[PDB]
DNA sequence: AAGCAGTAGAGCATGC
DNA sequence: CGATATCG
DNA sequence: GCATGCTCTACTGCTTCGATATCG
C-alpha cells in the first residue's frame, strides 16, 4: 500500500532539515492513530507485513537519516510509537529482530538531544524484557551485547541522569536473562552498582541524584536473580544492600515523587529466604514502617508493600518455625499487637486483613505457647468473621474477594488445636456454603484461589474425628440445593462444572501447595444425588375432549418450581460423573440403578430418568462389570424388555431419551433376543433426518452388534435393519455419512446385497401409480387470445408430500394454500364426472395436514374441514358414494398404530358428524338411509367385537367422545344402550391379556362409567 | 422493658448521624442492630417501640438508612387492628404535644418525617379517631397569643403552632366533603350535642383564621422572621388544602386565598416568597425453601411552596378573557418592573410548567416573559435553563403571538439575540453545539427584525494570528446566517463589503487547524452559490479573491489544496476550470482518501469538457 | 541560571 | 597567553 | 472486591548562555 509511507519517502529528500524530521514525528505519530485501534486480525497483519520491509521501511529511513543530526524528532516519536507496536504484536518478531537490534544499536550511539534520547532506549528496555532466554540469544549474541554496553558504561561516564539510570537498568536486564557463562565480568558489578550508592549516598554534600538509586539497585536485584548471594558467601555486602533497602524505605513525606521505595520493597519481595540473620534487629521498625505504607495513599506502592509484608511475614514465620527457642518475646510481641489489631477500637478495612494472615500463620508455631491462648482465637476468629457478612438483605459491602484468606487462616490454625469448642460449627459449614454459592462473581486467579481454599478447610475438617466428618456431607448436600435452584450477572449452572471436576478427583494440582479425599468427595457426592430425587414429588396432574396419550395434556405439576430443580440436576451428573470412573463408581451401580428403577417404574413417563441410568450404564460400559451381582444383571435384563414395549406410545424427547438408553446396553453378554431390540434400531434411524444423535447413537449400536454378536441369529435379521439405511445416502450429516458408507462397505460382501433389493412396491409404487386412470380438471390458463387448457392432476402426488414434509416453511404455507384452493377447485368441477377413486387419495392426508403441529396452517384447513363436513352430510346430495368413502377414511383414520394427536381430531371429527347427522335430515324419506346414526353404530359394533388390538379402542374412544351427545336424545338412548354395554363388556374381557400399557381397560371403564350413570 | 431497652441504646450506639467512616465494620454493626429493631418493630405496633424509635429517628439532622424508615412506616401504616393502629398515632401525637427542654429541630422534625407518612399512607378512611380526638385538642393551642418577650418559649409557640398546622393540613389531605359538611364528629366534636344548622360553621372560621395568618405584616417585626415564613406558607398550605378538601363549588378565590389590598399594609407573596436571598443560581442548572429453612433452624422544586402551588394551579385547570384571582393579578404583580426578582422568577416556575390551560391565553403572558428574559435582571449570565425554558415555551406554540407587533418587543428580541451570540463559546462541546441549535432556532423563528450585528461577527472572526480558533465562533455562526437566508449585505448599516470578505478569505488563509478553514471553504461556497444565484452583485471580485488564494495554495500546499477546493466545489459547480489541468496533473501520488477526494472533485464538469478521455487514458482511469 | 519540556502524580471518576 | 575543567 | 481511565499541575530535568577557577 505505502500511501503515507510514500508521502514520507518524499518529504525526506528534500531540504529544509528539521522539517523533513517534523514529518516524519508527524507521520508516525499518524500512524499512532491508525495501527492499532481496530480489533483486527487480518487488516493488522496487513498493516505488519507493510510495515516490516526492509528495502523501504523505518529502519532503513534512519539509514538514510541517522547521519542527519538535528533529526532528534525520528530518533524520539519512531521508537516511541513503534515500541508500543512491539508491545502489541506477539511473539512473532524473532527473526524479525536482528535489524532492529542493529538499528538501536546505531541509533543510540548517535542520539543527539537527551530530551529525545529516551525511546531508542524504552524499545530496548522493551524488547529485552518482553523477550527473555531463548535461542534468540543463539540468534543474536546478547552476550556480544552484554561486552558492547558494558564498554559502553566502562568507556562511559558523565552521561547526565536519564540514560545514566537506562544503563544501569539494561546492565542489571543483561544480568538478568541467561547470566549462565558470565564469572569474573559479573564479580564486580555488584561493587559497580555500590559504587554509584556510595558516591550517591555517603556524604550529605551533593544532594543525592534520585532515579539512578532505583536504577541501580533493580540492577543489583536482577543480578542476584539466579545469582542469589545466600548468607552463607559474604554477611557485607547482604549487611549493606539492608542497610541500602532500609534507607529506600524512609518515610520521605513532604514530595509526591516515589521511586526508591517501590524499588527497595520489589527488591524485598524476591530475595527474601536468602536473607539469614539481618531480618532480626529492626524488625519492629520495618514492621511499622511497613503497616504505615500499607496505607500509603497510592496506586501500586500499596500492592507492592502487601506483597512485601506479606513474604517478610512468611519467611520469618518459617524461620521461627525452626526457631522455636529464640523468638518468644518477639513472637510474644506478635500476640499482642495481633490481638490489639484483631479487637475492634475503630479498625477499618485492611490492618486487621493484614494481620489475620499473619496470626493464622503465626498459629502453627503457637503449638507450646499456652494451650489455650490457641483456643481463645478461633473463637475470637470466628465471632471477629461472623459479624461482617451474611448481612439484612439486599444491599452489598461483599469483602469476600479476601475472605478467602481468613479461610486459610483458620484452617492453618485448626489443623493443630484439639477438642473443638463446636458451639460454632453451624457457622462454620453456614460459611462454607455461602463461599461455594459465591464462585461465580469471581475473576481467574482468585477462582481458583478460592477452591484452593475450600479444599483446604476440607483437608482439615476430615482428618480431626469421626465424631466431627458429619459437617463435610451436609454442606456438600445443602450446596447441591443450592446449586441446582437456580433460575434455568446471573449464572444458571455454568461456573461449578469446572470446580467439580478439578475439585472431585482431578485436585491433584491442588494437594502441592497446600502443605482418600477423592474417595470422600465422590461417596458424598453420589449419597446427595441420590438422596435429593427422594424429596422432590413431581406427581403432574390435570388441568382443563379426551386425551389419550401417556404425556398427554395433564401437564400441571403439584410443584411446578420442581421441574427446573430436577432439570438442573441431570446434566450435573452428566457432565460430572464420567470424570474419572476407573476406580469409583464399579460397586455403585447395583443400588443407584435400583433405587433408579424403583422410582423410575411408579412414574415413567418422565424424562432425564433414563439420561442418568444411561450414565450408570455407560460406565458399565466403561469398566467391565458384565459376565452372567448377577442380580443387576437380572434386573437390567428385565427392565429392558419392560421399557422396550412401553415405548409404544411416545412422541418426541421422551422418545430420543428411551430410545438412547435402550441402544446402549453392554450387550456383547445380552446376547439373547436380538428381536426385542431390532424394533428399535429400526426406528432410531426413521426419526433422524431431521436430528443427528440419536440417528448416531443407531449406526454407534450397529458397529458393535456386528463384530461381537455372533452371526447367527444376525444373519437373518439384515432385511430390516439395513434396508432404511438406504434414506440416508441422498459431528454432522457428512462425517456421519462417510461413517455409513465405510460400515456399509467393511461389513461383507454377501451380506449388504440385500440393501437395495428388499421391497420396492409398498408405497413408492402406489404413487407411482395414477389416482384415477383417466385424466380430469381441465384447467384452462386465461389469456387474452387463447385459453388453453392444462389438466391439473399430474402434479399432484408432488404437492401433497411436500406440503407433509418440507423443512422450508417459505413455501410449505404457500403449498398448504394453493392445495386448499385446489381442494376448492375441485369441488367447483363437480357442483355440475365422478371422483371417488381420488377422494379416497386425496382426504387421508388433507386431515394430517388439517392438525399436524403448526398453528396457521390449523386456522387453515379446520373450518374447511368443518364446512366440507357439512357440504357432505346433507340432503340434495344424499347418500352418494363420496359421503361413504369419506366416512370410510375417518373411521380407517380413527385406527391406526402411533398417531394420537390424529386419533384425537378424528374423534372430535366423529362427535361433529354425529352432531350434524341429526340435526340436517327429515324422517319422511329417511328409511334406506346409509348415512343413518344406526348404520354408524353397527360399524362401531363390528369394530368393536374384534381381535385387532386397536380396533376396539377406536369404538371405546369414539364412545368417550360421544357420551356428551344423546344425554339429550329420545327414541336411540333407551334400547340398545345396555347392548352396547353387553358388547363393551364382552370387548372388555376379550382385552384380558393384551397390555396394561395399551390403555384400552382404562379406556372402556370411563365408557362403562359413562354407561351406568345414564341408565341409572 | 423500655428503661433497659434505653440503658442499652445510650449504652452502645453514637449520637450523632454518622460521627464514624461508611464501611467500618463499627458503622456496619451499628447498621446491623437498626435493622434488628426495625426487624423487631415491623409487625408488632408497639406503641412503646414506636416511640422508642422516633426517639432515635431525630438525633441529628439527616442519618444513612432514613429511607428504611420511611418504608417502615408504610408497612406499619397498615397492618390491620385499626384500634392499635390510632393507639400508635395518639402516643406519638401525646409525646409531640407536651413541653420538656429541648432543641426545637427536634419539635419540627417529629411531625414532619415520624407521622405525617402514617396520615399520608393509608390508614382508613373511616379512621377519623384522630380527626374527633384531634378538634378541642388543637383548635385551642391553635387560638394562643405570641409571648414575644422571652424567645425560647416563643419559638415554641411557633413550632407548636406549625406542627398543628401541618396535622391540620395532612389530615385534610384525603377525606370526602360529605363528612366534612354533614352533622358528624367534627362540628358535633367541636360543639357539645347535636346542632341543627348544616355543618358548614367550623369550616368557615378555620379558613377565616387560617387567611388572618400568612397576612399578618412584618412591618413591625423584625426580630424571628425564617420560622415566621414558614408560618405563613404552611397557613396558606392549609387554606388551600381545606379549600380542595370542600369541592370549592364557587367562584372562592377572588375573594379569598388572594388578592391583599396593601393600603393596611398588606402582604401576600412577598411573605411566602424569601425576598432577602435572591436565588443565586448555579446558572446552567415448593419444598426446596422447606429444606433450607430446616437447615436455617441451625433547585426551586426543593423551596418548601413550590408542590402545593403547583399542586393547586393543577387543580385550577384539571377542573375549573381574563381573570382577577391569578390571570390579571399575577399579570400586574409580573407584568410590572417594579417588584422584585424573586417573585416573577418564581411566577416563572408554574405557568412554565401549567402553561396547557395558558395555550389559549399564552399572548397576554408572552410580553412580560420576554421583558424579564432579555434585560440583566436573572443573574450570573442569564438564567440558562430558565432562559431556554422561557424562549423553548414561547417558540413551542410558533403560530400564535409572534414577538413582532410590539417594538419594544422586537428591540428585547434583538437585545436577547446580541446578548446570546455575544456570550456563546462554553468549551465543553457538547453544550457549545446546543447552544449554536438555541441560536438556529431563535433565527429561524424571528424572521423580521434581523438586527444582525456585524462588527460583531466581523469582530469574533477577525482575530488574526492563526494560533487558536478564536474565529471559528465567527464560522459557525455564519452557517447559521447563511444556512436559510439574510445575504450579507455589509456596507449599507454595519462596514464595506470588500474588507468583509477580504477578512474572510483571511479566516480562510488561516491554515493551522482544521474545522476552522473547512467551515470557511464551506460557507464561503454557499456565499458564492448564493452570489451567483443572485449576479446582480459584483460576485467576480470574491471569486477572483478565493482563486488568488487557491493559487497561493496550490503551489506549496497541495494536500489542504485538494481538500479547500474540495469544499468548495462541492458547494459550487463553475470554479473548476481554473484548476482542472492541475488535478488531472497531479491526480498520481497522492495516495489515500485525497485521491478519492480529487476523483470527487474531478466528478463536477464533465458536461462541456471536450476529450477527457485521452486524459483519463494516460493518468491510470 | 532560565524558559520550557516532560510525566509522576494522587484525586476523582468508570466499570465489571 | 594555552589550555582544562567546573559551576550556574 | 481488584483492574482501569481523565485531570491538568508541580516538581524535575534539558538545553542553553554566561561566568570562572586552575597549572606552566
Amino acid at each position: 500500500v505505502r500511501c503515507s509511507l510514500l508521502r514520507l519517502q518524499e518529504t525526506l529528500s528534500a531540504a529544509d532539515r528539521c522539517g523533513a524530521a517534523l514529518a516524519g514525528h508527524q507521520l508516525i505519530r499518524g500512524l499512532g492513530q491508525e495501527c492499532v485501534l481496530s480489533s483486527s486480525p487480518a487488516v493488522l497483519a496487513l498493516q505488519t507485513s507493510l510495515v516490516f520491509s526492509r528495502d523501504f521501511g523505518l529502519l532503513v529511513f534512519v539509514r538514510k537519516s541517522l547521519n542527519s543530526i538535528e533529526f532528534r524528532e525520528c530518533r524520539e516519536e519512531i521508537l516511541k510509537f513503534l515500541c508500543i507496536f512491539l508491545e502489541k504484536m506477539g511473539q512473532k518478531i524473532a527473526p524479525y529482530s536482528v535489524e532492529i537490534k542493529n538499528t538501536c544499536t546505531s541509533v543510540y550511539t548517535k542520539d543527539r538531544a537527551a530530551k529525545c534520547k529516551i525511546p531508542a532506549l524504552d524499545l530496548l528496555i522493551k524488547l529485552l524484557q518482553t523477550f527473555r532466554s531463548s535461542r534468540l540469544m543463539d540468534e543474536f549474541k546478547i552476550g556480544e551485547l552484554f561486552s558492547k554496553f558494558y564498554g559502553e558504561l566502562a568507556l562511559k561516564k558523565k552521561i547526565p541522569d536519564t540514560v545514566l539510570e537506562k544503563v544501569y537498568e539494561l546492565l542489571g536486564l543483561l544480568g538478568e536473562v541467561h547470566p549462565s557463562e558470565m564469572i569474573n565480568n559479573a564479580e564486580n558489578l555488584f561493587r559497580a552498582f555500590l559504587g554509584e550508592l556510595k558516591t550517591q549516598m555517603t556524604s550529605a554534600v551533593r544532594e543525592p541524584k534520585l532515579p539512578v538509586l532505583a536504577g541501580c539497585l533493580k540492577g543489583l536485584s536482577s543480578l542476584l536473580c539466579n545469582f542469589t548471594k545466600s548468607m552463607e558467601e559474604d554477611p557485607q555486602t547482604s549487611r549493606e544492600i539492608f542497610n541500602f533497602v532500609l534507607k529506600a524505605i524512609r518515610p520521605q513525606i513532604d514530595l509526591k515523587r516515589y521511586a526508591v521505595p517501590s524499588a527497595g520493597l520489589r527488591l524485598f519481595a524476591l530475595h527474601a529466604s536468602q536473607f539469614s540473620t539481618c531480618l532480626l534487629d529492626n524488625y519492629v521498625s520495618l514492621f511499622e514502617v511497613l503497616l504505615k505504607w500499607c496505607a500509603h495513599t497510592n496506586v501500586e506502592l500499596k500492592k507492592a508493600a502487601l506483597s512485601a509484608l506479606e513474604s517478610f511475614l512468611k519467611q520469618v514465620s518459617n524461620m521461627v518455625a525452626k526457631n522455636a527457642e529464640m523468638h518468644k518475646n518477639k513472637l510474644q510481641y506478635f500476640m499482642e499487637q495481633f490481638y490489639g489489631i484483631i479487637r475492634n477500637v475503630d479498625s477499618n478495612n485492611k490492618e486487621l486483613s493484614i494481620a489475620i494472615r499473619g496470626y493464622g500463620l503465626f498459629a502453627g508455631p503457637c503449638k507450646v505457647i499456652n494451650a489455650k491462648d490457641v483456643d481463645f482465637m478461633y473463637v475470637e476468629l470466628i465471632q471477629r468473621c461472623k459479624q461482617m457478612f451474611l448481612t439484612q438483605t439486599d444491599t452489598g459491602d461483599d469483602r469476600v474477594y479476601q475472605m478467602p484468606s481468613f479461610l486459610q487462616s483458620v484452617a492453618s490454625v485448626l489443623l493443630y488445636l484439639d477438642t473443638v469448642p463446636e458451639v460454632y460449627t453451624p457457622v462454620l459449614e453456614h460459611l462454607v456454603v455461602m463461599q461455594i454459592d459465591s464462585f461465580p462473581q469471581y475473576s481467574p486467579k482468585m477462582q481458583l484461589v478460592c477452591c484452593r481454599a475450600i479444599v483446604k478447610v476440607f483437608l482439615a475438617l476430615a482428618a480431626k474425628g469421626p465424631v466431627l466428618r458429619n459437617c463435610i456431607s451436609t454442606v456438600v448436600h445443602q450446596g447441591l440445593i443450592r446449586i441446582c435452584s437456580k433460575p434455568v450477572k446471573v449464572p444458571t449452572y455454568k461456573d461449578y462444572v469446572d470446580l467439580f471436576r478439578h475439585l472431585l478427583s482431578s485436585d491433584q494440582m491442588m494437594d502441592s501447595i497446600l502443605a482418600s479425599l477423592n474417595h470422600l468427595l465422590y461417596d458424598e457426592f453420589v449419597k446427595s444425588v441420590l438422596k435429593i430425587v427422594e424429596k422432590l414429588d413431581l406427581t403432574l396432574e390435570i388441568q382443563t375432549m379426551i386425551p389419550t396419550s401417556d404425556p398427554a395434556a395433564n401437564l400441571h405439576p403439584a410443584k411446578p418450581k420442581d421441574f427446573s430443580a430436577f432439570i438442573n440436576l441431570v446434566e450435573f451428573c452428566r457432565e460430572i460423573l464420567p470424570e474419572k470412573q476407573a476406580e469409583f463408581f464399579e460397586p455403585w451401580v447395583y443400588s443407584f440403578s435400583y433405587e433408579l428403577i424403583l422410582q423410575s417404574t411408579r412414574l415413567p413417563l418422565i424424562s432425564g430418568f433414563y439420561k442418568l441410568l444411561s450414565i450408570t450404564v455407560r460406565n458399565a460400559k466403561k469398566i467391565k462389570y458384565f459376565e452372567g451381582k448377577y442380580s443387576c444383571f437380572a434386573l437390567f435384563v428385565k427392565f429392558g424388555k419392560e421399557v422396550a414395549v412401553k415405548m409404544k406410545q411416545y412422541k418426541d424427547e421422551l422418545l430420543a431419551s428411551c430410545l438412547t438408553f435402550l441402544l446402549s446396553l453392554p450387550h456383547n453378554i445380552i446376547e439373547l433376543d436380538v428381536r426385542a431390540y431390532v424394533p428399535a434400531l429400526q426406528m432410531a434411524f426413521k426419526l433422524g433426518l431431521s436430528y443427528t444423535p440419536l440417528a448416531e447413537v443407531g449406526l454407534n449400536a450397529l458397529e458393535e452388534w456386528s463384530i461381537y454378536i455372533d452371526r447367527h441369529v444376525m444373519q437373518p435379521y439384515y432385511k430390516d435393519i439395513l434396508p432404511c439405511l438406504d434414506g440416508y445416502l441422498k459431528i454432522s450429516l457428512e462425517e456421519i455419512r462417510i461413517r455409513v458408507v465405510q460400515m456399509l462397505g467393511s461389513l461383507g460382501g454377501q451380506i449388504n446385497k440385500n440393501l437395495l433389493t428388499v421391497t420396492s412396491s409398498d408405497e413408492m409404487m402406489k404413487s407411482y401409480v395414477a389416482w384415477d386412470r383417466e385424466k380430469r380438471l381441465s384447467f384452462a390458463v386465461p389469456f387474452r387470445e387463447m385459453k388453453p387448457v392444462i389438466f391439473l392432476d399430474v402434479f399432484l402426488p408432488r404437492v401433497t408430500e411436500l406440503a407433509l414434509t418440507a423443512s422450508d416453511r417459505q413455501t410449505k404455507v404457500a403449498a398448504c394454500e394453493l392445495l386448499h384452493s385446489m381442494v376448492m377447485f375441485m369441488l367447483g368441477k363437480a357442483t355440475q364426472p365422478p371422483m371417488y377413486q381420488l377422494y379416497k387419495r386425496t382426504f387421508p392426508v388433507l386431515l394430517r395436514l388439517a392438525c399436524d403441529v403448526d398453528q396457521v396452517t390449523r386456522q387453515l384447513y379446520e373450518p374447511l374441514v368443518m364446512q366440507l363436513i357439512h357440504w357432505f352430510t346433507n340432503n340434495k346430495k344424499f347418500e352418494s358414494q363420496d359421503t361413504v368413502a369419506l366416512l370410510e377414511a375417518i373411521l380407517d383414520g380413527i385406527v391406526d398404530p402411533v398417531d394420537s394427536t390424529l386419533r384425537d381430531f378424528c374423534g372430535r371429527c366423529i362427535r361433529e358428524f354425529l352432531k350434524w347427522s341429526i340435526k340436517q335430515i327429515t324422517p319422511q324419506q329417511q328409511e334406506k338411509s346409509p348415512v343413518n346414526t344406526k348404520s354408524l353404530f353397527k360399524r362401531l359394533y363390528s369394530l368393536a367385537l374384534h381381535p385387532n388390538a386397536f380396533k376396539r379402542l377406536g369404538a371405546s374412544l369414539a364412545f368417550n367422545n360421544i357420551y356428551r351427545e344423546f344425554r339429550e336424545e329420545e327414541s336411540l338412548v333407551e334400547q340398545f344402550v345396555f347392548e352396547a354395554l353387553v358388547i363393551y363388556m364382552e370387548s372388555l374381557a376379550l382385552a384380558h391379556a393384551d397390555e396394561k400399557s395399551l390403555g384400552t381397560i382404562q379406556q372402556c371403564c370411563d365408557a362403562i362409567d359413562h354407561l351406568c350413570r345414564i341408565i341409572e | 422493658l423500655r428503661r433497659v431497652l434505653e440503658q442499652l441504646i445510650v449504652a452502645h450506639f453514637p449520637m450523632q448521624s454518622r460521627e464514624f467512616p461508611p464501611g467500618t465494620p463499627r458503622f456496619n454493626n451499628y447498621v446491623d442492630c437498626m435493622k434488628k429493631f426495625l426487624d423487631a418493630l415491623e409487625l408488632s405496633q408497639s406503641p412503646m417501640l414506636l416511640e422508642l424509635m422516633t426517639e432515635v429517628l431525630c438525633r441529628e439532622q439527616q442519618h444513612v438508612m432514613e429511607e428504611l424508615f420511611q418504608s417502615s412506616f408504610r408497612r406499619i401504616a397498615r397492618r390491620g387492628s385499626c384500634v392499635t393502629q390510632v393507639g400508635l398515632l395518639e402516643s406519638v401525637y401525646e409525646m409531640f404535644r407536651k413541653d420538656d427542654p429541648r432543641l426545637s429541630f427536634t419539635r419540627q422534625s417529629f411531625v414532619d418525617r415520624s407521622l405525617l407518612t402514617l396520615l399520608w399512607h393509608c390508614s382508613l378512611d373511616a379512621l377519623r379517631e384522630f380527626f374527633s380526638t384531634i378538634v378541642v385538642d388543637a383548635i385551642d393551642v391553635l387560638k394562643s397569643r405570641f409571648t414575644k418577650l422571652n424567645e425560647s418559649t416563643f419559638d415554641t409557640q411557633i413550632t407548636k403552632k406549625m406542627g398543628y398546622y401541618k396535622i391540620l393540613d395532612v389530615m385534610y389531605s384525603r377525606l370526602p366533603k360529605d363528612d366534612v359538611h354533614a352533622k358528624e364528629s367534627k362540628i358535633n366534636q367541636v360543639f357539645h350535642g347535636s346542632c341543627i344548622t348544616e355543618g358548614n360553621e367550623l369550616t368557615k372560621t378555620l379558613i377565616k383564621l387560617c387567611y388572618d395568618a400568612f397576612t399578618e405584616n412584618m412591618a413591625g417585626e423584625n426580630q424571628l422572621l425564617e420560622r415566621r415564613r414558614l408560618y405563613h406558607c404552611a397557613a396558606y398550605n392549609c387554606a388551600i388544602s381545606v379549600i380542595c378538601c370542600v369541592f370549592n363549588e364557587l367562584k372562592f378565590y377572588q375573594g379569598f386565598l388572594f388578592s391583599e389590598k396593601p393600603e393596611k399594609n398588606l402582604l401576600i407573596f412577598e411573605n411566602l416568597i424569601d425576598l432577602k436571598r435572591r436565588y443565586n443560581f448555579p446558572v446552567e442548572v415448593s419444598t426446596l425453601s422447606e429444606e433450607m429453612s430446616q437447615f436455617d433452624f441451625s433547585e426551586l422544586n426543593r423551596h418548601e411552596c413550590m408542590a402545593p402551588l403547583t399542586a393547586l394551579v393543577k387543580h385550577m385547570h384539571r377542573s375549573l378573557r381574563d381573570l382577577p384571582s391569578w390571570m390579571k393579578f399575577l399579570h400586574g404583580k409580573l407584568g410590572n418592573p417594579i417588584v422584585p426578582l424573586n417573585i416573577r422568577l418564581f411566577l416563572a416556575k408554574l405557568v412554565i410548567n401549567t402553561e396547557e390551560v395558558f395555550r389559549p391565553y399564552a399572548k397576554h403572558w408572552l410580553s412580560p416573559l420576554l421583558q424579564l428574559a432579555a434585560s440583566e435582571n436573572n443573574g450570573g449570565e442569564g438564567i440558562h435553563y430558565m432562559v431556554v425554558e422561557i424562549v423553548a415555551t414561547i417558540l413551542s406554540w410558533t403560530g400564535l403571538a409572534t414577538p413582532t407587533g410590539v417594538p419594544k418587543d422586537e428591540v428585547l428580541a434583538n437585545r436577547l439575540l446580541n446578548f446570546l451570540m455575544k456570550h456563546v463559546f462554553h468549551p465543553k462541546r457538547a453544550v457549545f453545539r446546543h447552544n449554536l441549535e438555541i441560536i438556529k432556532t431563535l433565527v429561524e423563528c424571528w424572521k423580521d427584525c434581523l438586527s444582525i450585528p456585524y462588527r460583531l461577527i466581523f469582530e469574533k472572526f477577525s482575530g488574526k494570528d492563526p494560533n487558536s480558533k478564536d474565529n471559528s465562533v465567527g464560522i459557525q455562526l455564519l452557517g447559521i446566517v447563511m444556512a436559510n437566508d439574510l445575504p450579507p449585505y455589509d456596507p449599507q448599516c454595519g462596514i464595506q463589503s470588500s474588507e468583509y470578505f477580504q477578512a474572510l478569505v483571511n479566516n480562510m488563509s488561516f491554515v493551522r487547524y482544521k474545522e476552522v478553514y473547512a467551515a470557511a471553504a464551506e460557507v464561503l461556497g454557499l456565499i458564492l452559490r448564493y452570489v451567483m444565484e443572485r449576479k446582480n452583485i459584483l460576485e467576480e471580485s470574491l471569486c477572483e479573491l478565493v482563486a488568488k488564494q487557491l493559487k497561493q495554495h496550490q503551489n506549496t500546499m497541495e494536500d489542504k489544496f485538494i481538500v479547500c477546493l474540495n469544499k468548495v466545489t462541492k458547494s459550487f459547480p463553475p470554479l473548476a476550470d481554473r484548476f482542472m489541468n492541475a488535478v488531472f496533473f497531479l491526480l498520481p501520488k497522492f495516495h489515500g482518501v485525497l485521491k478519492t477526494l480529487c476523483l470527487e472533485v474531478v466528478l463536477c464538469r464533465v458536461e462541456g469538457m471536450t476529450e477527457l478521455y485521452f486524459q483519463l487514458k494516460s493518468k491510470d482511469f
